[PDB]
């Protein structure tokens, strides 16, 4: 009973891991996207901010 | 005072033919308005009229798991 549940429940511990990497990469890419966004943001006040 | 009032609006249109900025700076207004033109960009930054931003952003690289598993 233990060796038959040992790989049952193992195949639901390898499915966590590929969960886990696939919104892990999909965040860590959108977090660079409006960063590059907020500099231009940035950058675009600051040239009008010095005429000013 | 109304003597008074005509007196100070007739030498504020005399004020109303410029040339070039101020009457009498000479170097006084000369030094000082560009010692503090120097001021607003010192500590504030090196900064052009119209350059837009350019730059390029690099995301963290995917690596892999390795993992002998059953």
């Amino acid at each position: 009973i233990d060796l038959e549940k040992s790989q049952q429940a193992l195949v639901q511990k390898r499915h966590y891991l590929f969960d886990v990497q696939r919104n892990n990469i999909a965040m860590a890419l959108e977090v660079t996207y409006r960063e590059r966004l907020h500099r231009v943001y940035k950058e675009i006040k600051n040239r009008l901010d010095y005429h000013i | 005072v109304q003597k008074l009032f005509v007196d100070k609006i007739r030498e504020y249109r005399t004020k109303r033919q410029t040339s070039g900025g101020p009457v009498d700076a000479g170097p006084e207004y000369q030094q000082d308005l560009d010692r503090e033109l120097f001021k607003l960009k010192q500590m504030y930054g090196k900064a052009d009229m119209n350059t837009f931003p350019n730059f390029t952003f690099e995301d963290p690289k995917f690596e892999a798991v390795e993992k002998p598993q059953s």
